[PDB]
């Protein structure tokens, strides 16, 4: 069961990546936005200390929220929403990705 | 104490890691956006 | 033809908004042209004391402001104990009228007339919120109700300067911007909904409801199976921008992380993340996807506050419920949840009326869509249409007469002046104390009148209406209950110069300080049990009275001697009536 | 339409420089007024670039 | 088979939800916290009532809600389950709709009469 | 200003705002698809 769904999903995903040269750029950005959050929590687990807690929480929020806006751009960029073009999803990505950096520079 | 008279985030040397985990996402983001409108589709 | 009809619709809507922006303004103003124009109650005299500080020095000296004229041996720090947003939009309107439009007016007149000016924005926002569920013919009707209905006139009359005026508008604008981005799917409307959620989390303390009303919408929207790619983009940007914008306000600093109330939202976000991956696997296989996947209110307050909108409110939810067009679950989920909480509290009737108006202005629009849509000429059909439409237009005019009757009778009266003649003896003795006393001098009264003495007499009290440190009120109530020889020392440790006592035994005030004398004793039993006991203020066989057969330790207390001091020498013959307790006092007592 | 692209990079880099300069020591109203004077021509120019380039995105 | 048609039909959720709003807008909750007695409702006081009076309120509000929903998404079903075979059936719609309007007026007059018995000096009845 | 004139101004604005709604909804119901 899971072998068939596994190899089916690997092949049907890798063909989709090799078709469009926009998708591997998104996913290459995404994976290293996961590794930033992982080692940034590893600093907390390594030495037991919790003192500048807001400065901990700001970078972690940058990693998670910045991951999510990429996944929304990917979902909206493969299949188009009814009424929204592909020139407007990108501008909304710029504006809403540009508010979040300011409110995570005030917070540290 | 006021809200301005506090040791800043430079001077603590416990939160250099997080400032270095903000600057990377900023410059990686601008190199993302410049390298997105100067490329092709299914060339 | 299309230009003619469209121009007719536009001009007629302009005249509608010019009328319904004016009916609200004229309904709020009975207490301003009847009397003078002053701030009304206990709680709105701190806000006016804080927006008069911001307005004549900088904004930097207001965010971190330590005042030493309240809770005197240990003053309070304001910036981490109040909600800014009611003050700073008011200083913004003051700064815009003074410098740009050209006309300078006082800060007191901006503070009095802050609710009636602002209610027209609530009327427009309810128009726009109803334009999404139903076509734009019902939005004018829902906007026509909410500028009249007297469950909402009760909390914003001209003079009230409390937090709910800004709050019940920003609630509506946030729900409008969420209901746009539930249907369309775009990111930018969820960003704007996050920013008005930030501007609503800072003005008002019941922001918890809008935080726990959105994940109940999404969570009921998954169990029916209406999941799409519109929810992954509309929910998660609202949570990502809105949460970290919520943590910027101190007094709610790290509370959306540790606290129980915000847990549901976090859980829903995680749940949404999982189901987005379990939808990609479904597109590949077909077989094994089955293997994987407070006081209770009485009855007539409800008819009293809304006339016949409470009458056809449970018809609009049925007629609304036979459609299920993916944004009706918002209103159906709001209505049950809010109607349960507005039946065990008194003061959650304010969050209930923006759905009595909407759901009471949908069913009536669906009634009007067929009984005055004549388009065939027959006698009997036009008879039926004519008498049904006449039947409802009659009740709607009687709704206007009812609402403006009940505004001017019950909900229009000041607490500062007490009316065949006037009784103004509650502002003599604050202005005495402002004129004829040295400027650093402490007043010790009971905590109900803390805000008015600081606001209107301008001295440095010991307690006020906040009840922040609760073992300080017990010191003051221990002072007003002991004998004289010890209350002198307890009051002298804190450097109190003046003490003051209210008293209503002469004209029957009722809320005097003998009626509130019992609760004081109970607050002083949680700490010093040995010194004071409430088994001693009762007479033989347990009756509370003030007469010539009172207790031996009631007659020697410090709040008895200070109220009935020269009261028997006043009346003729040497006898007196108490006029509230209805008891008789002799000058040996 | 290379000069319009030149007017598209400079407003995003311009919206990062005023955030860094906000982080160092400046107050709010200088950040907000600088964000307005930079804010409007970059809106008009960037909108006309995304309209002009268009179909290959 | 059958339980999936029960959990899938929206009519029982309609009647259950509207029955919940109806039985809770007549101050059922106040009665449950502060227990009272149970001739009729307690006159001239504005904040107290007995226990049988909320039954009368539930009957009233449910009745006129039923009159309104039968007035809007109604009259087609009754004729269909009734006689169609007479003539041009517009007259059944006419007198049927008119009698529904008159029943709305009668029960609304009953409600205003009871509220003037509860709290007098109310300037307009009926 | 005596509040008798404020009373008549209040019901006057209520009736003038509340009558035009019905003719707006009658024009919009009769001469429109929905
Ligand atoms: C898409 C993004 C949209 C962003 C929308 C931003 C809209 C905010 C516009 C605010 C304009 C303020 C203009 C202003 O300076 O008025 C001031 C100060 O007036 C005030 O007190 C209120 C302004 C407080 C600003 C709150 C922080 C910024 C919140 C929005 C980012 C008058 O207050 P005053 O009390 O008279 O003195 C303030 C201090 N001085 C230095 C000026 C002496
Ligand atoms: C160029 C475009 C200009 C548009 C903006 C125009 C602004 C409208 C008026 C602003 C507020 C004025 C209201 C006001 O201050 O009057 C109040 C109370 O008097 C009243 O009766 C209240 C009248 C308010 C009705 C209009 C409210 C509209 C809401 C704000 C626009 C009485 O003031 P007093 O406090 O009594 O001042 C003393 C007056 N003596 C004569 C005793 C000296
Ligand atoms: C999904 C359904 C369940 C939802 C679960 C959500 C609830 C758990 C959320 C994480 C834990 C929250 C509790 C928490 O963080 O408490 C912290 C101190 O507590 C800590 O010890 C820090 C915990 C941080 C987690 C670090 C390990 C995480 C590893 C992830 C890979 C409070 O620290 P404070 O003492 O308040 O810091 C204040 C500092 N001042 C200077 C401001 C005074
Ligand atoms: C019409 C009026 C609208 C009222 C909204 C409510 C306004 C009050 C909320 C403020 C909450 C207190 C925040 C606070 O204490 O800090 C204020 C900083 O003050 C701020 O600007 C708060 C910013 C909060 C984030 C804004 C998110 C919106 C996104 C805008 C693009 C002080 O800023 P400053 O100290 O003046 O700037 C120096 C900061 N350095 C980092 C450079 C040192
Ligand atoms: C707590 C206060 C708030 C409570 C809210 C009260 C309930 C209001 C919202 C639910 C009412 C409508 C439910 C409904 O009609 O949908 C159920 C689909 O429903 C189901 O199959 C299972 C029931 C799940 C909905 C109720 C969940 C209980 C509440 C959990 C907290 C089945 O109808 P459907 O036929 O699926 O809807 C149309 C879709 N078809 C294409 C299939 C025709
Ligand atoms: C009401 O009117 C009086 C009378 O003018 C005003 O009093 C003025 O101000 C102070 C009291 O606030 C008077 O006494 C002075 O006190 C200062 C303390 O710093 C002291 O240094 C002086 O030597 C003097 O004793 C002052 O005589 C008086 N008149 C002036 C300044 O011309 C009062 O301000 C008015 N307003 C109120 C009470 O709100």
């Amino acid at each position: 069961d899971f072998q068939e769904t596994f190899k089916t999903s690997k092949r049907a995903y890798f063909a989709q990546i090799e078709k469009y040269p926009k998708l591997k750029l998104i996913d290459t950005f995404c994976f290293f936005l996961v590794l930033l959050g992982v080692i940034q929590c590893t600093f907390i687990i390594l030495i037991r200390d919790n003192f500048p807690f807001n400065a901990f929480l700001a970078g972690f929020i940058i990693c998670v929220g910045q991951f999510v806006l990429l996944m929304s751009l990917r979902l909206q960029l493969c299949n188009s929403f009814p009424g929204i073009s592909k020139n407007r999803a990108f501008a909304e990505f710029i504006v809403a990705s540009l508010i979040l950096h300011f409110v995570c520079l005030h917070f540290i | 104490l006021a809200n301005d008279e506090y040791p800043r985030s430079w001077e603590i040397s416990n939160s250099w890691v997080y400032i270095s985990a903000i600057c990377g996402v900023i410059v990686a983001w601008i190199f993302f956006v410049v390298s997105f409108v100067t490329t092709s589709s299914v060339g | 033809r299309s230009c003619v009809l469209s121009v007719f619709q536009t001009i007629l809507k302009l005249v509608i908004f010019v009328a319904i922006f004016g009916a609200a303004i004229s309904s709020r103003l009975f207490a301003v042209i009847k009397f003078e124009s002053i701030i009304h109650e206990f709680d709105p005299w701190f806000n006016y004391r804080a927006t008069k500080y911001l307005v004549n020095n900088s904004f930097y000296k207001f965010l971190n402001w330590f005042d030493d004229r309240t809770w005197y041996p240990l003053g309070r720090v304001t910036g981490g104990t109040l909600y800014p947003g009611l003050m700073t939009t008011s200083a913004f309107i003051w700064h815009a009228l003074r410098n740009w439009l050209g006309l300078p007016i006082d800060i007191r007149n901006v503070c009095v007339l802050f609710a009636p000016l602002f209610s027209g924005v609530t009327a427009w926002a309810t128009y726009e919120f109803t334009k999404e569920i139903k076509d734009a013919s019902a939005g004018l009707l829902a906007a026509g109700f909410i500028a009249i209905v007297p469950g909402y006139i009760s909390r914003s009359v001209a003079g009230s300067y409390d937090n709910e005026a800004i709050a019940i508008t920003l609630l509506m604008v946030t729900f409008m911007f969420w209901i746009k981005a539930q249907k369309t799917g775009s990111i930018m409307h969820a960003t704007c909904a996050a920013l008005f959620y930030f501007y609503m989390v800072s003005a008002w303390g019941g922001y918890v409801f809008i935080t726990n009303l959105i994940p109940l919408h999404v969570f009921l929207l998954i169990l029916m199976g209406r999941y799409s790619s519109k929810l992954y983009s509309a929910y998660t940007t609202w949570y990502a921008i809105g949460t970290v914008a919520s943590m910027q306000i101190p007094f709610v600093g790290f509370l959306p992380i540790r606290s129980n109330d915000h847990m549901a939202a976090l859980g829903v976000f995680g749940l949404i993340q999982i189901v987005a991956f379990g939808d990609f696997v479904k597109g590949q296989i077909s077989t094994a996807k089955f293997k994987v996947i407070h006081q209770p209110v009485s009855w007539p307050a409800f008819f009293f506050d809304t006339h016949f909108l409470i009458w056809l409110f449970p018809a609009g939810v049925f007629l609304l419920f036979l459609d299920l067009k993916d944004e009706h679950v918002f209103v159906i989920a709001y209505s049950v949840l809010c109607s349960y909480f507005a039946g065990v509290m008194v003061r959650l009737m304010l969050t209930l009326t923006p759905v009595i108006c909407v759901s009471a202005a949908v069913a009536l629009s669906k009634i009007f869509d067929i009984y005055l849509d004549f388009k065939a000429i027959k006698p009997a059909a036009l008879l039926a249409k004519l008498i049904v439409s006449g039947s409802f237009i009659f009740y709607l005019y009687l709704f206007v007469f009812h609402s403006t009757w009940v505004t001017r009778t019950a909900y229009s009266s000041p607490s500062v002046v007490l009316p065949l003649a006037l009784i103004d003896d509650f502002r003599e003795a604050y202005y005495w104390l402002r004129m004829n006393s040295d400027e650093d001098s402490k007043v010790a009264a009971w905590w109900d009148y803390g805000y008015q003495i600081g606001g209107m007499a301008d001295r440095t009290t010991l307690v006020d209406n906040n009840t922040w440190n609760n073992t300080h009120i017990a010191i003051v109530g221990k002072a007003m209950a002991s004998p004289e020889e010890k209350s002198y020392e307890i009051l002298k440790e804190h450097d109190v110069d003046y003490v003051l006592v209210i008293f209503g035994g002469l004209i029957g005030f009722g809320g005097d300080d003998i009626n509130k004398f019992l609760w004081m004793i109970r607050i002083s039993e949680g700490i010093w049990p040995e010194e004071i006991k409430e088994r001693d203020f009762y007479t033989a066989e347990g009756e509370y009275r003030v007469d010539a057969r009172a207790s031996e330790t009631m007659r020697n207390s410090l709040l008895y001697k200070m109220s009935y001091k020269d009261f028997p020498q006043l009346f003729n013959g040497g006898q007196a009536t108490d006029r509230v307790r209805q008891q008789m006092i002799t000058p040996l007592d | 339409t290379a000069v319009y692209f030149l007017g598209f990079i400079a407003t995003i880099v311009g919206f990062e420089v005023i955030f860094a300069r906000y982080y160092l020591g400046t107050s709010i109203f200088e950040t907000l007024f600088s964000s307005l004077y930079l804010g409007a021509p970059g809106l008009l120019t960037s909108t006309k670039f995304l309209r002009s380039f268009g179909q290959t995105i | 088979k059958l339980m999936f048609s029960i959990i899938s039909s929206r009519i029982i959720w309609a009647t259950l939800s509207t029955f919940f709003i109806i039985c809770m807008i007549s101050a059922y909750m106040f009665n449950q916290i502060r227990n009272t007695q149970l001739m009729y409702f307690l006159p001239n006081e504005f904040q107290h009532q007995f226990a049988i009076e909320t039954q009368v309120m539930v009957l009233i509000y449910g009745t006129l809600a039923a009159l309104v929903v039968v007035l809007v998404k109604g009259i087609q079903f009754l004729r269909s389950h009734l006689y169609p075979e007479t003539k041009k059936a517009y007259f059944i719609d006419a007198i049927l709709a008119s009698f529904c309007a008159l029943f709305i007026y009668v029960f609304f007059a009953a409600l205003t009469t009871v509220f003037t018995i509860k709290s007098p000096a109310y300037p307009f009845p009926l | 200003i005596s509040d008798e004139q404020l009373n008549s101004l209040a019901i006057t604005f209520g009736i003038v705002m509340m009558t035009l709604i019905v003719i707006y909804h009658a024009v919009d119901s009769t001469m429109s698809p929905k």
